[PDB]
RNA sequence: CAGAUCUUGGUGGAAGUAGCAAAUAUUCAAAUGAGAACUUUGAAGACUGAAGUGGGGAAAGGUUCCAUGUGAACAGCAGUU
RNA sequence: ACAACCAACUUAGAACU
RNA sequence: UGUGGAACGGGGUAUUGUAAGCAGUAGAGUAGCCUUGUUGUUACGAUCUGCUGAGAUUAAGCCUUUGUUCCCAAGAUUUGU
């Protein structure tokens, strides 16, 4: 059951809160890299280029509040025995939505 | 300075050189705070004064006759808001004085505009003369 | 690889600049041997490397 | 002990709340907080924010 | 020349870190023994602050028999319990612990304080301790009787019910509580008759009586000359910065005085206030917390969306007027005055009434929601 | 020769210290490679905003131009460039 | 003396908001 | 392994001020067609009105939660009267 994949929400806000400008953007990309390091054991976190755009899609320092994302952990091409994540974003409405095991 | 008693501390709003309308009649205009009653020692603090206190104060505007002298003057209205007692901050439109002599009796006859509670009970003359005490 | 001889040939036959010129990302070995103009054209006419559109500056509001 | 009333946002005053000033024409104004001090002083109608008491009642909001 | 007074006071030095946090008494009340058996201090959280209307009781002043505002300091107390006794003898090098007595059974609370990693430890903390409880009740008696002949000083050991209170935190504040009775035995007996029992507020302190409170101050790291002592500013024009002292010393004596304002550590030390009014002790169990007999609203001593950063006090709690060092749910340390009070203003009842409990968290303007929902009428998700 | 603020050369404490902060700003994925924050490709976000960080020349330089390889020294960090 | 459109930028004024 | 923690969600508390969308001839007026009009048919029109004390934010050093999903019973170093 270690390959799963559960779409979680992140409250970009409170952890952009005290940041500059200019860092807002890299920030957010980091504080998700280790959102998905903490929730899924897993060290390696591979971010969707898509996920890349929606998360620059206002520019540097105007990233959303929260985010709907999709994390899998599964295998990868490397040994068959190291767990990675992959990180995408979902589309919906209203992020304002609790973590769903998706299947 | 032996009228009616003690008066709280209250926020200063008026220091020196502080320029005041004059509620009076006597013709002053332009009362020029010049100095404070009852001020101690205390390196590089301006002297400031609050509504019932006695600052001494030229004219600047006026009638000729009470210009390039120093008179007596009580505080009646101050911008800057100061608390009372019962947790109210309050303050006026604007910084307003009447001119007096050191007994504390008004030259003028009559004040225009409304007076505070604390100049009025620190000053019998004042409260005498004025018509709407805040 | 290293595709930057292969992108100014490029500019030079799409007769844009080097910011116009879109490469595949599958085909960076192909497009590595190109090495020369008429490789380029062979390129360019497989549709491998293409001039991307001048971008959007639209005059309606000012029209308006 | 007794809880007046806001002179912009017609809203309770509860002691140690808000400020209170003394216009030129003995007129005492009570505001519950700076928002409504600032905005009299800026001039606003209570009657055209939307959030005062004053023009729910000229709108008949709540019947 | 031009003489000023100094820029701060040479008596709270050095301006370093505190070495302690819960605050320790430094001296308690003389004891005196016609008085009955009590303790001398308390242990609290600070919960927040809040305002008090009250009718002033001062003869002679202009306020008198009128409407007065004061902000008052919300501690809250929950009943303290004891676990242990200290004799303390007299010897000519001062005071001298002789041996400590502890009840038969520690809660977790308290034995949290002697670990640092209670989760990864085998909590083996007082085990033979209580083995001998169990299976001998001699030595116990035999050292409590020790601290009955000789300990001329006897302090009994309290450690407060921290998982009473909203606060993460789960290792309780043990602290050396002094009894200041009479008859040594008497207060031996007394520590063992209370051994794992609470000690409740309301049974160290009354209403109007005047206290010191003892906690460490804020931590605000370093800080130049002009905040730390309250220096001048030097002039704009001053060059390589001006929130300085411009002359640290002067030639022969070569080297700088202790006298001087330096930067450094501006913050989290340990103060004494003295002088604080109890204007009331709040038990928890009763709905009618903050209310007075002129205002009958059935409501508890706890803004509406809980106190800033602490929770609700449902506890027993103690109103003091004026501020207490340290920020919001630190331990503050309450002490029996160790002065006389014959001043009016200090012997004047108190009589509250009204308490604010509007909420802290902005410019409220309602104290119950029984009064923003009358006010309010129905709202868009009220309708449905 | 112990001196001459001696001559030439080598080497210390300061010291892993001062410092490597002007010119808005980088991010994700892939390829290569032993090694990727600096290489290349793609995508995104930006700047120079035509008196430009664009395209050319005069003076000056002299092969720095181009291709293919390398990463000993230089590119005050790194390097597959 | 009338006059069917195309192709132009200004200036001044009024009401409303 | 616990009156456990974390990530969300809900409620409360606060800040701002009534979101988008729809509808209304309310709207200074303007322009075409005919049964020729004391709610004219057609279209545009800053703005205004009703859904709407709405919408958005709400810890990042606010409170609370019985809700949902995960995680922990690990690893390394030192220590003897």
């Amino acid at each position: 059951n270690q390959v799963v994949t559960r779409d979680y929400t992140i409250h970009m806000h409170k952890r952009l809160y005290g940041v500059s400008f200019k860092k807002r953007a890299p920030r957010a990309i980091k504080e998700i890299v280790a959102f998905a390091q903490k929730h899924m054991q897993t060290k390696e976190v591979r971010v969707d280029p898509s996920l890349n755009k929606e998360v620059w899609k206002r520019g540097i320092r105007n990233v959303p509040h929260r985010l709907r994302l999709r994390l899998s952990r599964k295998r990868s091409d490397e040994d068959d025995k190291a767990l990675y994540t992959y990180v995408q974003a979902v589309d919906v409405a209203n992020p304002k939505m609790e973590t769903t095991v998706v299947e | 300075g032996a009228a009616s008693g003690t008066k709280y501390r209250m926020t200063l709003g008026l220091p020196v050189q502080a320029i005041m309308n004059c509620a009076d009649n006597s013709g002053a205009k332009n009362l020029y705070i010049v100095s404070v009653f009852g001020t101690g020692a205390r390196l590089n603090r301006l002297p400031a004064a609050s509504c019932g206190d006695m600052v001494l104060a030229t004219v600047k505007k006026g009638k000729p006759d009470l210009r390039k002298k120093i008179m007596p003057a009580i505080v009646v209205r101050q911008r800057k808001a100061w608390r009372r007692k019962d947790g109210v901050y309050l303050y006026f439109e604007d910084n307003a004085g009447v001119i007096v002599n050191p007994k504390g009796e008004m030259k003028g006859s009559a004040i225009t505009g409304p007076v505070a509670k604390e100049c009025a009970d620190l000053w019998p003359r004042i409260a005498s003369n004025a018509g709407t005490v805040v | 690889a290293n595709l930057r001889t292969q992108k100014r040939l490029a500019a030079s036959v799409l007769k844009c600049g080097k910011r116009k010129v879109w490469m595949d990302p599958n085909e960076i070995s192909e497009i590595s041997n190109a090495n020369s103009r008429q490789n380029i054209r062979k390129l360019v006419k497989d549709g491998l490397v293409i001039r991307k559109p001048n971008l959007m500056h639209s005059r309606f509001r000012i029209r308006k | 002990m007794k809880v007046e009333v806001c002179s912009f946002s017609g809203s309770k005053v509860y002691p140690g709340a808000g400020r209170l000033f003394v216009r030129g024409d003995n007129k005492v104004f009570r505001f519950v907080n700076k928002k409504s001090e600032s905005l009299f002083l800026q001039r606003k109608n209570p009657r055209r924010l939307s959030w005062t008491v004053l023009y729910r009642r000229m709108h008949k909001k709540g019947i | 020349k031009f003489e000023q007074p100094r820029h701060g006071s040479l008596g709270f030095l050095p301006r370093k870190r505190a070495s302690r946090q819960r605050g320790k008494v430094k001296a308690f009340p003389k004891d005196d023994a016609s008085k009955p058996v009590h303790l001398t201090a308390f242990l609290g959280y600070k919960a927040g602050m809040t305002h008090i209307v009250r009718d002033l009781d001062r003869p002679g002043s202009k306020m008198h028999k009128r409407e007065i505002l004061e902000a008052v300091t919300v501690i809250e107390t929950p009943p303290m319990v004891v676990v242990g006794v200290v004799g303390y003898v007299e010897t000519p090098r001062g005071l001298r612990s002789l041996t400590t007595v502890w009840a038969e059974h520690l809660s977790e609370e308290v034995k949290r304080r002697f670990y640092k990693n209670w989760f990864k430890s085998k909590k083996k903390a007082f085990t033979k301790y209580a083995k001998k409880y169990a299976e001998s009740t001699q030595s116990i008696n035999r050292e409590l009787e020790r601290i009955k002949k000789y300990c001329s000083v006897v302090r009994v050991l309290a450690h407060t019910q921290i998982r009473k209170t909203p606060l993460a935190q789960k290792k309780a504040h043990l602290m050396e509580i002094q009894v200041n009775g009479g008859s040594v035995a008497d207060k031996v007996e007394w520590a063992r008759e209370h051994f794992e029992k609470t000690v409740d507020i309301k049974s160290t302190f009354e209403q109007n009586e005047m206290i010191d409170v003892i906690g460490v101050t804020r931590g605000k790291g370093n800080e130049g000359t002009t905040a730390r002592w309250g220096t001048k500013r030097l002039p704009r024009k001053t060059h390589r910065g001006l929130r300085k002292v411009a002359c640290i010393g002067a030639w022969h004596p070569a080297n700088v005085q202790w006298t001087v304002a330096r930067a450094g550590n501006a913050g989290y030390m340990h103060r004494t206030q003295l002088n604080s009014k109890i204007y009331r002790i709040g038990a928890g169990d009763d709905a009618k917390n903050a209310s007075t007999d002129f205002d009958a609203t059935e409501k508890r001593i706890t803004p509406m969306g809980g106190f800033v950063r602490y929770g609700v006090v449902e506890n027993d709690f103690v109103m003091l007027n004026g501020a207490t060092p340290g920020p919001v749910k630190r331990v503050l340390t309450l002490r029996k005055s160790l002065l006389t009070h014959t001043s009016r203003k200090a012997l004047e009842p108190v009589s509250l009434k009204w308490i604010d409990t509007a909420s802290k968290f902005g410019h409220g303007r309602f104290q119950t929601p029984a009064e923003a929902k009358q006010f309010l009428g129905t709202l868009k998700k009220d309708v449905a």
